């Protein structure tokens, strides 16, 4: 019964953290734009790449 | 003044320069001016394709 409980509510996880995964991704990709047009230092996308790590 | 460029009794079109007041007090405010600028044009030039 627990895991029959786990199976119907991981993928309610599992959606959201790929999910979270997939927006820290654009997040990073957005700051790697901003970096190489030059507004932001090497800094900020370094903090970027700890938050998707 | 510093020099002056007609001929006197001659003709003068519209838009000679006659004379060269001195410009060593307002060229090095265009300079400064021009360092503004060239600040925020960069600034404004990467906002333009950072919009997109």
């Amino acid at each position: 019964a627990d895991g029959l409980a786990a199976r119907g509510t991981f993928t309610e996880q599992l959606q959201a953290q790929r999910d979270l995964v997939k927006a820290s991704d654009e997040y990073y990709q957005l700051a790697d734009k901003r970096y190489r047009t030059g507004v932001d230092n090497y800094l900020t996308l370094l903090d970027a790449q700890r938050s998707l790590f | 003044i510093l020099k002056r460029l007609f001929k006197e009794g001659s003709d003068v079109k519209a838009g000679q320069q006659l004379y060269q007041i001195d410009p060593a007090t307002y060229e090095a405010d265009y300079q400064s001016a021009q360092a503004n600028l060239a600040s925020t044009q960069e600034q404004a030039q990467r906002y333009k394709l950072l919009v997109a």
